RNA sequence: AGGAGGUAAAAAUGUUCA
RNA sequence: GCUUGAGUCUCGUAGAGGGGGGUAGAAUUCCAGGUGUAGCGGUGAAAUGCGUAGAGAUCUGGAGGAAUACCGGUGGCGAAGGCGGCCCCCUGGACGAAGACUGACGCUCAGGUGCGAAAGCGUGGGGAGCAAACAGGAUUAGAUACCCUGGUAGUCCACGCCGUAAACGAUGUCGACUUGGAGGUUGUGCCCUUGAGGCGUGGCUUCCGGAGCUAACGCGUUAAGUCGACCGCCUGGGGAGUA
């Protein structure tokens, strides 16, 4: 339903948590595609983006840290 | 007798059993009751009525400490899990906050092929 | 994998100029040039085998292409394999 | 030449000793012609979990553009001081300057 | 190269060869040698105490630095060596102030590389440097287990140790065999593994290959008389008996191990 | 996963642990691997879904009711 | 409407042609 | 000679494409210690097994090995086999844009050469989990099976070998032509980005379907439609893909 840099192109960072955490669970999972209406391209970076975060600790694995 | 006030309850809940034990914040135990010790040998050993006795039955022995409220931690899916909760709640316990702390793997070692 | 410097210097030289850069001579050049630089890449790992693959297409293009020249002009053909230095 | 993105987290009471640290890691940099973009020092903040245990670590960004042999130089420098825990080494794409 | 040769002859087809093309092909450094003569198996008294040794080529020894007392000297590899004392490779290293000797060669280590000892060392592969300089985790070899004392374990062909844990005063090291020994922090270690690690892939092929290495014939205990091995005797090849030594002990499983003062350090024996 | 409801709830209330995964993911690492089935039952699962999806466009019969 | 947990231990054989 | 075949150069784009080296978190097992106590585990039920030496459960710490949850989708890439945690180095291929260049250098290809899941074989390491063989307990008329508890090779790594799979969209490869609808994915140009966009133009890809085709099922612009070039292959069943 909603739209992102679908439109207002620009590039997904890790270090912007900001926009990063809307994507996240309160367990701390990806949230799928077929929920937060993204495009498929942006979210594969925006996957790196978790992947990347979460190795320098500014993302929980899991909400049992 | 040590009087703790607070108190951790720990419930493992599998496919045929369920041992739930009654732990402080301190992660030293302090009682525990299972289904399998309640009677219950074969198929009632994995129903949610065998976890309400035996929510009922760690009620009791922890008595020597008396704990006021109670932090519970679930572990595992299966028959009780909550109806161990639910006769927590009416064992006249104080429960602070119910959370799920279920074993889930990133895929790390392989689970077996049994069963047909 | 041939920077673009490398690229620039080799097609200006075995044609007639930069316009110069589809011609035979031009072609056969810059494949070796290519395979000399992948031979490093295959002188080590050993078993990169799928970009081998893509080693070995060059290198029948570069056959397929030598061909040619030597059944249109054994004259240019013979002054090419002196200057790169190939054909046995 | 490329660009990069290294980050890397530095121990609690060693981050008394940090600033120093910064100015030797780039150092070498420039004396290798090296260009830094950024220098962004974000400070002791939280660690979402325990690593290796004690949370709450020093994070420092360092955008640098440098040829590929002096950052070899400068991970080993990473994995064989102990003061500096969990390093990371990224891509170019251009390298920026603002976002913090 | 693990080379295999060709049957020319009857035990020369099995033979595996092991050579190193970079193993210099001269005369090793004159004042860093002494002669070393053979036992023969025969102690003070003149008997055999350890049997089947005897014979072997005549080989002279080779003083190595297994120490590394030298503290901030740069020095640098020369050419290896061949040694026969050794199962490994010897390293004719040059010191700065002109001073030549030889060391154990380490996995990666060709002539014309840079190393050096002390506590000012870099984590590099030749490196000597006391243990709580050595971050955990790492390979190291040629360790010691008194401070000072020279070092002892991990020092055949491609052998290493690894530091497993550091507590205080006490590094715990897991021995190549699998036992976990602890040892004073002060213990220097060199980085890196034994190199020449192929030395085991070598089948030694005819009988005299193993007579000119100085080992000698070894004969079975059920082929003796019952008044030379406790197994001896027999109308047939007939044993009937629990694997003894030739002094009655109990073979084939049958610890020996009774120190007591040195179990203090050995945390978990091997399995 | 981590519930409160602070102080007035008295009732378990916890919907959001299925939310999640819980026993999704637990009865399906539990056993079977295969490594073959994965892509044959969710090629299978798909396969039905796109069915549905059509005779969702396909309902327009008269049938009377 | 859209998705998750649970739902059958044991039962072999049947001559030939039409 | 020429250019619409083919190939090359300049600029960018997406991707589990490939090889090598490090790194991270969850979890399983094992080990040491504290709390604490009669069961635990398993199943249709049960028993073997583990357990008062003190398990299971719980908490702290440590050691290893293997696999990468979520993202993940009839999504992407590769000739195929097949490949997904993160990062770095080396490196292949493909596609698009506006042009220039060489000038038919092409298509296919017996023999030949290379790659080729798994299982298996050799040398040397490794070994948590899983698990052939095997053992024990059941089920049973019997059970050298299904189920349960254990468990070796193997599964993992490096270097060789083997060359086989329902290696399958059961559909050889290249090229041309012949109505459409709805999605997925990745480039590109123009218009008011006036607002999650509108209209054309390419590659790859999924489902439904027209003509035609087919024995029928079904295929259907990625054809099994209409043609061309070359290659491989079949000639009743079994014998036998054996001697």
């Amino acid at each position: 339903f909603c739209r992102f840099t679908a439109e207002g192109v620009q590039e997904i960072d890790y270090k912007d948590i900001a926009t990063l955490k809307n994507y996240i669970t309160e367990s701390g999972k990806i949230v799928p595609s077929r929920i937060t209406g993204t495009r498929a391209k942006y979210q594969r970076q925006l996957a790196r983006a978790i992947k990347r975060a979460r190795y320098l600790s500014l993302l929980p694995y899991t909400d049992r840290h | 007798r040590k009087q703790v006030s607070d108190g951790v309850a720990h419930i493992h809940a599998s496919f045929n059993n369920t041992i739930v034990t009654i732990t402080d914040r301190q992660g030293n135990a302090l009682g525990w009751a299972t289904a399998g010790g309640s009677g219950f040998r074969g198929s009632r050993k994995s129903t949610p009525f065998a976890a309400q006795v035996a929510a009922e039955r760690c009620a009791d022995a922890v008595k020597e400490y008396g704990i006021k409220n109670l932090e519970v931690m679930v572990k595992g899916p299966g028959p009780g899990r909550e109806s161990t909760i639910r006769a927590l709640n009416a064992a006249g316990f104080r429960i602070t906050n119910i959370t799920d702390v279920t074993p889930i793997p990133h895929n790390g070692c392989r689970p077996p092929k049994k069963r047909r | 994998s041939l920077s673009t410097e490398a690229t620039a210097k080799i097609v200006s030289e075995f044609g007639r100029d930069a316009n110069d850069t589809g011609s035979t001579e031009v072609q056969v050049a810059l494949l070796t040039a290519q395979i000399n630089h992948l031979q490093g890449h295959f002188a080590e790992h050993k078993k990169d085998h799928h970009s081998r693959r893509g080693l070995l297409r060059m290198v029948s293009q570069r056959r397929k292409l030598l061909d040619y020249l030597k059944r249109k002009d054994v004259a240019r053909y013979t002054q090419l394999i002196e200057r790169l230095g190939l054909r046995r | 030449m490329r660009h990069y993105e290294i980050v890397f987290m530095v121990h609690p009471d060693q981050s008394e000793q940090v600033p120093g640290m910064i100015e030797r890691y780039t150092a070498a940099i420039t004396g290798a012609e090296g260009k830094i973009h950024r220098l962004e020092d974000w400070g002791r903040r939280q660690l979402a979990y325990p690593i290796n245990k004690l949370h709450k670590a020093h994070y420092v960004l360092m955008n640098v553009e440098a040829p590929q042999e002096v950052i070899d130089e400068l991970e080993t420098t990473f994995r064989f001081n102990d003061a500096v825990i969990r390093s990371m080494v990224m891509r170019t794409k251009h390298a920026v300057t603002e976002a913090s | 190269a693990v080379v295999k040769c060709k049957p020319t002859s009857p035990g020369r087809r099995h033979v595996v060869k092991v050579v190193n093309p970079e193993l210099h092909k001269g005369k090793p450094f004159a004042p860093l040698l002494e002669k070393n003569s053979k036992s023969g198996g025969r102690n003070n008294n003149g008997r055999i105490t350890t049997r089947h040794i005897g014979g072997g080529h005549k080989q002279a020894y080779r003083i190595v630095d297994f120490k590394r007392n030298k503290d901030g000297i740069p020095a640098v590899v020369e050419r290896l060596e061949y040694d026969p004392n050794r199962s490994a490779n010897i390293a004719l290293v040059l010191y700065k102030d002109g001073e030549r000797r030889y060391i154990l060669a380490p996995k990666g280590l060709k002539a014309g590389d840079q190393i050096q000892s002390g506590v000012d060392a870099a984590i590099k592969p030749g490196n000597t440097l006391p243990m709580r300089n050595i971050p955990v985790g790492s390979t190291v070899h040629n360790v010691e287990m008194k401070p000072g004392k020279g070092g002892q374990l991990a020092r055949s062909a491609g052998t290493y140790v690894q530091i497993v844990a550091r507590d205080g005063a006490y590094v715990t090291l897991r021995l190549r065999s699998g036992e976990m020994r602890k040892v004073e922090a002060d213990c220097r270690a060199t980085l890196g593994e034994v190199g020449n690690a192929e030395h085991m892939l070598r089948v030694l092929g005819k009988a005299g290959a193993a007579r000119w290495r100085g080992v000698r014939p070894t004969v079975r205990g059920t082929a003796m008389n019952p008044v030379d091995h406790p197994h001896g005797g027999g109308e047939g090849r007939n044993f009937g008996k629990h694997p003894v030594t030739p002094w009655g002990v109990q073979t084939k499983g049958k610890k020996t191990r009774s120190n007591k003062r040195t179990d203090k350090f050995i945390v978990r024996r091997r399995s | 996963i981590k519930v409160r409801e602070n102080e007035p709830f008295d009732v378990a209330l916890r919907r959001f642990k299925r939310s999640c995964e819980k026993a999704g993911v637990l009865a399906e690492v539990r056993r079977r691997e295969f490594y073959e089935k994965p892509t044959t039952e969710r090629k299978r699962a798909k396969a039905s879904a796109v069915k549905r999806h059509a005779k969702k466009l396909a309902r327009e019969n008269a049938r009377r009711t």
